[PDB]
């Protein structure tokens, strides 16, 4: 029934609940079934990054195209490994093997963020070359 | 309250 | 140096990193020291909710002011208990007691969300009375 | 990159 369009009480209660839920999801480890969507999000954000990079390559010196092309390939690879460990981890849910598969998951994810940051670094250095820094 | 209940159901 | 104002590569890499970090914070349990800010957020959102309710009471039948006033008092109370268990949990960080104190934390937090939802319910029922439902 | 490093430092 009720219209919540400018129902601040309803808004502020949704906010308090959301905050209790971020707090609890962060204190707690997630049920393997609840991390497919999370890995899905990671996948999207990477797919978007790679598209953007694809459209930046042409404006940067050819002298650099390959180093960047390699940094891209490695990111796709890391998502490879991360999807792997994720499936293994769903497989062993509730067993004595579940823990070691979360850890190989975090390691794969962490490697992806480190290699994404390295991608920024190669691309900024190519940007600094076209712009002509001393 | 259906979206708020997606949330209330998230705490089980 | 570089201006990131419309640097989409930098934007998309921050996004991929943020997503890896939400995924990892959610798979993993948080270091007790990292949940003060989280409980602080919960506190703010509740303080805002209670302010809004304070400003809605006068427009709803006096016949209901007290039930709502009690639901407010209980929310403040639950934040009471939640801050307690949080401090206890920081206290016992790395000990054999740390776990049981996270659980009493999640229980307190969860009780707060349930009692916040009940606050919406009392207030909607008071709204349905002023508006004149059949 | 100081805000991005608050993040890179969050993964330790």
């Amino acid at each position: 029934n009720l219209d919540r369009s400018n129902d601040k009480v309803y808004e502020n209660v949704t906010g308090l609940v959301k905050a209790v839920i971020e707090m609890s999801s962060k204190i707690q480890p997630a049920p393997p079934e609840e991390y497919v969507p999370m890995v899905k999000e990671v996948g999207l954000a990477l797919r978007t990054l790679l598209a953007t990079v694809d459209e930046t390559i042409p404006l940067l010196p050819a002298s650099t195209h390959r180093e960047i092309e390699m940094a891209q390939k490695l990111l796709n690879s890391d998502l490879g490994e991360l999807i792997n460990k994720m499936k293994l981890a769903q497989q062993y849910v509730m067993t004595s093997l579940q823990q070691e598969y979360k850890k190989q998951m975090l390691t794969a994810a962490h490697a992806l963020a480190v290699d994404a940051k390295n991608l920024l670094d190669v691309i900024d250095q190519a940007r600094l070359k076209m712009l002509g820094q001393t | 309250t259906r979206e708020l209940d997606e949330l209330m159901a998230s705490l089980s």
